């Protein structure tokens, strides 16, 4: 037996970001705009953001939609300033 | 004679025991047991092997304590092939890492492949992480997304990389770390007239036929942009587009080559996923006559040596715990046993992995044999194995009563 195959469950969903800057509540999904190479996913979580894998992203987007469809674009030199979870 | 071979002492001034196998060297009328071949040839002065002699003629003559050199070689075959090729590898396990030296040509069937072009592989060194490609290594910084985006890298992916060992992290060379090209005079004004703008901003010029050429405006002139550099000078914000021109007053304007982009490669990187591929080696190739070797990178699920022959590897005792001594020695075929190093310095590997130095004199040279000319090899490998006296018929002429002790030995296990 392996691990579940279940929707991602982001803990504390919803709630405000610890860190500065973070450009949307607990759980959102950010990406970099394609003029500036292949483009990257994240979720930006509590005290900071991680990297999420392409399909990761559209199920966590797909599931979390409540009527939205696309993510937060964000630019590179702000992108940088934000800490790794 | 065929029936129960035996010997007689002759002219010969190397003899040995038809029984007993002993090694005995005659210095005038006196016999003195030897500790082994190398400083029997020495001693006397003859390259020669020894001579069976019936035991019970060996009694018969007068002896004397000990001679020769400790641990000397006990087995002179010179070979020295016309194609030289040595390789460094570094594996890492599933914590820790080993080191191997392999010696001849190795073997590239199987998962195995080289590295080039848009293939590279990150490893972490010194509380740093290296960019490995066109067999140079580069250091990268994990905060830099700017470099990182355009470049297909993650900052995740840059930090968890695996570690390297110190062998292989001096054996390749150094080149420029990969970070914004720093423009000078950049924020000011131009040296020519024409200048669309300030010195430092991106300049580009479409075309009807092929793609757009970009370029940047410097001080003293433009000089030419691959896209790849391009989009990391477009990351600062800064502005959403360079500059359009017509081509012709582009050509009429100087052109500059001041800045170097030698390490940027054309596209995103290929990065090998070094839980499939633990294994990589840095290669030195050379022929004979040619004035410089060939430098390569190889990758694999394994070292690059046959399955049929990887029972053969040779596991060193290992005494010295710095990253000075490898931990494992493979020689495969068309191996150098006589080498030279960049004023030139002469070695003989011996079977078990050891060096030991060999005087340039003639003497020294006439005693052993090794009148052939020797082999190329690089210091960088040659260091890692292990060390011994040299060869010298000035140090051989000893006596001895007992020899001293070997401190920190290690187990041989059945």
């Amino acid at each position: 037996v392996g691990p579940e195959l279940l929707v991602p469950e982001v803990p504390n969903a919803g709630g405000p970001a610890t860190f500065p800057g973070a450009p949307g509540p607990i759980g959102t999904v950010i990406v970099t705009p394609q003029i500036s190479g292949p483009q990257q996913y994240s979720l930006v979580l509590g005290d900071g953001v991680q990297t999420l894998p392409p399909l990761v992203a559209q199920i966590l987007q797909n599931a979390g939609s409540a009527g939205n469809t696309k993510p937060l674009t964000v630019e590179p030199s702000t992108l940088a300033k934000m800490p790794v979870v | 004679s065929f029936i129960s071979p035996s010997g007689q002492l002759n002219e010969s001034p190397i003899i040995a025991d038809r029984d007993s196998g002993a090694l005995y060297v005659r210095v005038g009328d006196r016999l003195y047991p030897a500790l082994n071949l190398a400083s029997a040839r020495l001693i006397t002065g003859r390259p020669d092997n020894p001579h069976l002699v019936r035991s019970s003629q060996i009694a018969t003559m007068p002896r004397g304590p000990l001679v020769g050199i400790p641990g000397a070689p006990s087995s002179f075959s010179p070979k020295s092939p016309p194609a030289s090729s040595w390789l460094v590898c570094d594996t890492v396990a599933t914590q820790g890492v080993t080191v191997t030296v392999i010696d001849g040509t190795p073997d590239l069937t199987g998962h195995r492949q080289i590295l080039s072009g848009s293939d590279a592989v990150v490893l972490r060194y010194g509380g740093d992480a290296w960019v490995i490609r066109e067999g140079r290594r580069s250091r990268i910084e994990p905060t830099n997304r700017a470099v990182l985006l355009p470049l297909g890298l993650t900052p995740e992916q840059v930090s968890q990389a695996r570690p390297m060992s110190r062998a292989l992290f001096d054996a390749l060379p150094v080149g420029p770390e990969l970070l914004v090209p720093e423009v000078p005079n950049a924020g000011g004004p131009a040296t020519f007239p024409g200048a669309p703008g300030p010195i430092g901003t991106v300049i580009v010029t479409p075309q009807i036929s092929g793609p757009q050429q970009y370029s940047l405006v410097l001080g003293d002139g433009v000089q030419t942009l691959p896209p790849l550099v391009a989009q990391i000078l477009q990351n600062a914000a800064g502005n959403t587009k360079p500059l359009t021109v017509e081509p012709s007053t582009l050509a009429k304007m100087p052109v500059v080559n001041r800045l170097d982009l030698s390490a940027y490669p054309d596209n995103p990187l290929e990065v090998v996923d070094i839980r499939e591929h633990p294994s990589t080696c840095w290669w030195w190739e050379r022929t004979a006559g040619e004035n410089r070797a060939r430098v390569r990178v190889v990758s694999g699920p394994t070292i690059p040596v046959a399955a049929t022959e990887m029972n053969k590897v040779v596991s060193l005792v290992k005494a010295d715990t710095s990253g000075r001594q490898a931990d494992q020695v493979y020689f495969g075929p068309d191996h150098a046993n006589f080498v030279a190093v960049t004023s030139e310095s002469l070695w003989w590997v011996t079977d078990a992995g050891a060096r030991f130095g060999v005087e340039d004199s003639k003497e020294a040279r006439d005693a052993l044999g090794l009148t052939l000319t020797p082999s190329l090899a690089p210091w960088v490998a040659l260091r890692l194995l292990p060390q011994g006296p040299t060869l010298s018929r000035a140090d051989a002429l000893v006596e001895h009563d007992t020899l001293p002790m070997d401190m920190t030995p290690a187990e041989l296990v059945v």
